[PDB]
C-alpha cells in the first residue's frame, strides 16, 4: 500500500521545504512511502489557494501539508470542512473550532499572559499587526478588561516618523515596557528603527511574541542595554534536536537550501515534526487493518452538492490520535485539532 | 471660583495614579512627590495638607513595585480625612 | 438583456425584497437587468466560491452580493483575478481591492469625530466579531493618541445560551469602574439584545451615555430605551426627510 | 474615626432634602432650618459654615413652594465652596 | 390614585404623566393594589421610564 499526499509551499519557503524533503527521508517505513506533490504558489491570494487544493484533491490526495496566511486560511479551514479533506501546517492557530485541520504549532496566548503576570506588567504598549491575525489582540484586550491593565494597541502591519512619534509619547508617559506581535521581518524592522532613535536604551523591556525567538538574529539589541524576552519551541540541546542538528548542518547546500546552518526557523522544524505525524497516523492506519485506498475518484471539488469521501474521517482521526516525540516537544492534538501537552520555553536576552 | 471638596478628591487621586505611572516599578518611592503633583495641580484648601490627605498615607503606606493598579484601586475610596489642619 | 448575480445570504428578505423593487423602479426599456439570485450561507467561503464560479460561468456581467469576514477574502480575490465587478452594502475593506464597488460609507471618522464631540476621555467599547475589528484597531489608535481609555469587551463569543447572565456580569463590572460612557459595535440584532438588558439592569436611566455605532439607529426599536432619561445617539444613513425617500417609504409601506 | 468631606457633602444633600420633605409648601421658608439639621447630623469641619455651604445658598436661592424635588436635584451637584472659612 | 378608569388606549401617556407628578411628589414608596394583570401594566411602565 503506497500513500500520496499533496503539499503547498509559498514562494521563498526554501529551508522549510528542505526540512520538508529531509523529514520525507528521515521519517521512510519500507512498507509505505508518502508521495508529495508539491505547489509554490502565493499564499496570501485566495484565489491561488482555492485552485491549488482542488488540483490537489482532484488528483486523488489522502492528505495535504500546506501554509496559509490571514486571507487564504478561511478558504482553507471551509474547503477542507466541506470535502473532508485533512490539512496539516505549521501555520497560526485558527480561532475556533475548525475539522479536518491539524495545527502543528502550539498556542502562545497563554505563555505570554502569564509571562505579563511574572514581570508583573500592570501597565505596557503592545505593536501588533494583521499577519497572523487578531486573536492574540482579543486574549491580551479582555485579560487586560479583567486585571485592570492599561494596555496600548497600536497596529503597525499598516503605516518611520510615525514610530518617533509613538515612542515619544511612551517615553514621556514613561512606558517602557513593549510587546512586539509581528512577522520575523516586522520585529526586525521594528528594532532597526527602535535603534536608530535610541529607545533601545536601559529602562526598556522588550517581549516578542512568537516561537522564533533564538531562530532570527538577535545580535543587534544583545549590545542594546534593554531587557528583551521571548519564546523558544524548539530547546537545542535536547538529544533529538541535537542528533537532528548534527545530520542537519552538515547536509550539502546544493540539494538542500539552507540546511548548513547550525540552527532552524520553528516554522520549518514544525514542517519536520508535520512529516513525522503523517508517518505516524498512515502507520496507524495500516496497522489498525484499516484499508485507506481511496474508493471512486475525488471529481470536481465544486461538484454540487459536495462529495467528501467518507473513509476520510478516519485519517482525521488518525492523525488526531497521534501522539510523539519531535522537535517542538511532545506532539498530541485534541478533537479540534489544536496542539495539546506542548512545552514552551521562555528565553530572556542577555549579555552572555 | 467654585471648588468642590469632592471634587478636588476624585482630581486628586486620579492625578497622583496619572503621574505614579510614570514611575512604575519605582512607585513606592515616589508616592509623596507624586502626590505633591496632584495637590498642587488640582489645588487644595491648606497647602500644607494636600488634595487629600489620607489617600496620600493610605498609598505611601501599601504601594509596592508594579502594584500600583490594586493600590490606588483599594485607596481611593478612603476618607480624605481633615482638609483644614 | 443584461444577466448580473444576485447572491444572497441565507435569511436576507428584506434586502431582497428592496432588490426586487429596485428592479421594478429602474428597470427601462432600453434594456432590463436579469438577476440570477443563489440564497447560500454566506460564512461558508467554499459556498461562496461555488456559487461565485457558478455566476461566472453563467457568463454574468457583474454580481451583488454580501460577504462575510471570512467569505470576503474568497471574493475580493476572484472578483479581482476575473475580473468580475462586486457590488455590496456590505461592510468596507481595510485596504484597495479592485474590481469591487463597495455601497457602504465609512464609519469610522464618524464615529472618532462624535467621541471627540462629547468629549469622551474614558468610556467603554463594545465589539464582537462579524462587521470586523476595523472599528476597534481605529478607535484604539486614536484613543492611545487622545488618551482615551477603552475598555474593549467582546460581545460575539457570547453564546445565545447563557448571554443574560454574562451581559449582567460584565455590565456589573462595568458599574464598578463607573464607566457610564458606553460604544455599541455590532449588528441591530446585538443591539436590541444588549439595550434589552440595559433596561433589565436599568442602565439606561440619567447620566448614562449610549453610542450606537450602527448606521441606522433608527431602524432598530429603540422606543424601549427612550424613556429612561439615559442620553442616546447614533448616526443615519437614511434621511426620512428627503422627499426621495419620503415618496419611497409611500410606495414601501404601502 | 476619619471624617471625608465629600461623603459628608452626600450626607448633607440628602438629610437636607429628607427634613424639606417633612414641610410642605413652605419649604423655601425652612430651607436654612433643615440645613442646620444636615449640619448638626453629618457633621461640618466648620459649625458656621455647616456640611456643604453652597448647597444651603443655591437651595435658598432656588427652592420654591412645591418645588422642592427639582430644587434638590439641580442644587445638589453645586459645589460646596468651603469647609473652613 | 384609582388606576382602575384609565383607557387601554390612552394608558401610556396616561402613566407617564402620573408618575411624573409622583416624582414632583418625590414618591419612592409606592403600593400596588392592583389585580395581577394590572400590576404587571403597572411595572411595565415602571421600568419603561426607569423608576
Ligand atoms: C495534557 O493536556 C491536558 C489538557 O489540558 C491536561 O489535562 C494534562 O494535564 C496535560 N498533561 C501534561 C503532562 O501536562
Amino acid at each position: 500500500n503506497s500513500i500520496q499526499i499533496g503539499g503547498l509551499f509559498p514562494r521563498g519557503a526554501d529551508q522549510e521545504y528542505s526540512a520538508f524533503r529531509v523529514g520525507m527521508v528521515q521519517f521512510s517505513t519500507s512498507e509505505f512511502r508518502l508521495t508529495p506533490h508539491i505547489d509554490n504558489l502565493e499564499v496570501a491570494n485566495s484565489f491561488a489557494v482555492t485552485n491549488a487544493f482542488c488540483s490537489q484533491f482532484s488528483r486523488g490526495v489522502y492528505a495535504i501539508f500546506g501554509f496559509y496566511d490571514k486571507k487564504s486560511v478561511n478558504t482553507i479551514t471551509s474547503f477542507c470542512g466541506t470535502l473532508h479533506v485533512s490539512f496539516i501546517t505549521p501555520s497560526f492557530p485558527t480561532d475556533g473550532t475548525h475539522p479536518f485541520v491539524i495545527q502543528m504549532r502550539p498556542d502562545l496566548k497563554g505563555a505570554l499572559l502569564s509571562l505579563i503576570e511574572y514581570y508583573q506588567w500592570d501597565k505596557f504598549a503592545y505593536l501588533y499587526d494583521s499577519d497572523r491575525g487578531l486573536s492574540t489582540l482579543q486574549a491580551v484586550l479582555d485579560s487586560a478588561a479583567e486585571k485592570k491593565w492599561q494596555v496600548t494597541a497600536i497596529n503597525v502591519g499598516n503605516i518611520d516618523e510615525t514610530y518617533r512619534s509613538l515612542f515619544q509619547d511612551l517615553e514621556l508617559k514613561g512606558e517602557r515596557r513593549v510587546i512586539l506581535d509581528c512577522e520575523r521581518d516586522k520585529v526586525n524592522d521594528i528594532v532597526d528603527q527602535v535603534i536608530t532613535i535610541g529607545k533601545h536604551v536601559k529602562g526598556y523591556h522588550y517581549i516578542i511574541a512568537n516561537l522564533g525567538f533564538t531562530d532570527g538574529d538577535l545580535l543587534k539589541i544583545q549590545f542594546g542595554g534593554a531587557e528583551v524576552s521571548g519564546f523558544q519551541i524548539v530547546d537545542y540541546d535536547d538529544s533529538l534536536v541535537s542528533k537532528f542538528i548534527e545530520r542537519w548542518s552538515t547536509l550539502e547546500e546544493k540539494e538542500y537550501p539552507g540546511a548548513h546552518t547550525a540552527t532552524i526557523k520553528y516554522t520549518s522544524a514544525l514542517t519536520y515534526d508535520a512529516v513525522q505525524v503523517m508517518t505516524e497516523a498512515f502507520r496507524n492506519l495500516r496497522k489498525q487493518r484499516i484499508e485507506i485506498s481511496r474508493r471512486g475518484n475525488a471529481g470536481d471539488c465544486l461538484a454540487n452538492p459536495a462529495v467528501p469521501w467518507g473513509q476520510g474521517v478516519e485519517i482525521e482521526r488518525a492523525l488526531k490520535q497521534v501522539q510523539v516525540e519531535g522537535l517542538s516537544g511532545n506532539i498530541k492534538f485534541d478533537q479540534n485539532g489544536k496542539r495539546i501537552n506542548y512545552t514552551i520555553n521562555i528565553m530572556e536576552l542577555k549579555t552572555n | 471660583g467654585p471648588a468642590d471638596c469632592c471634587r478636588m478628591k476624585e482630581c486628586c487621586t486620579d492625578r497622583v495614579n496619572e503621574c505614579l505611572q510614570r514611575y512604575s516599578g519605582r512607585e513606592d518611592k515616589f508616592v509623596s512627590f507624586c502626590y505633591q503633583e496632584a495637590t498642587v495641580t488640582c489645588g487644595s484648601f491648606n497647602e500644607i495638607v494636600g488634595c487629600c490627605y489620607g489617600y496620600q498615607m493610605c498609598m505611601i503606606r501599601v504601594v509596592k513595585p508594579n502594584s500600583l493598579s490594586g493600590a490606588h484601586e483599594a485607596c481611593k475610596t478612603v476618607s480624605c480625612g481633615n482638609p483644614c489642619a | 438583456s443584461i444577466q448580473i448575480g444576485g447572491l444572497f445570504p441565507r435569511g436576507a428578505d428584506q434586502e431582497y425584497s428592496a432588490f426586487r423593487v429596485g428592479m421594478v423602479q429602474f428597470s427601462t426599456s432600453e434594456f432590463r437587468l436579469t438577476p440570477h439570485i443563489d440564497n447560500l450561507e454566506v460564512a461558508n467561503s467554499f459556498a461562496v466560491t461555488n456559487a461565485f464560479c457558478s455566476q461566472f460561468s453563467r457568463g454574468v456581467y457583474a454580481i451583488f452580493g454580501f460577504y462575510d469576514k471570512k467569505s470576503v477574502n474568497t471574493i475580493t480575490s476572484f472578483c479581482g483575478t476575473l475580473h468580475v465587478s462586486f457590488i455590496t452594502p456590505s461592510f468596507p475593506t481595510d485596504g484597495t481591492h479592485p474590481f469591487v464597488i463597495q455601497m457602504r460609507p465609512d464609519l469610522k471618522g464618524a464615529l472618532l469625530s462624535l467621541i471627540e464631540y462629547y468629549q469622551w476621555d474614558k468610556f467603554a467599547y463594545l465589539y464582537d466579531s462579524d462587521r470586523g475589528l476595523s472599528t476597534l484597531q481605529a478607535v484604539l489608535d486614536s484613543a492611545a493618541e487622545k488618551k482615551w481609555q477603552v475598555t474593549a469587551i467582546n460581545v460575539g463569543n457570547i453564546n445565545n445560551d447563557k448571554k443574560d447572565e454574562t451581559y449582567r456580569s460584565l455590565f456589573q463590572d462595568l458599574e464598578l469602574k463607573g464607566e457610564r460612557r458606553v460604544i455599541l459595535d455590532c449588528e441591530r440584532d446585538k443591539v436590541n439584545d444588549i439595550v434589552d438588558q440595559v433596561i433589565t439592569i436599568g442602565k439606561h436611566v440619567k447620566g448614562y451615555h449610549y453610542i450606537i455605532a450602527n448606521l441606522g439607529f433608527t431602524d432598530g426599536d429603540l422606543l424601549k430605551i427612550q424613556f429612561g432619561g439615559a442620553e442616546v445617539s447614533g448616526f443615519q444613513i437614511v434621511d426620512y426627510d428627503d422627499s426621495l425617500v419620503s415618496k419611497f417609504i409611500e410606495r414601501w409601506s404601502t
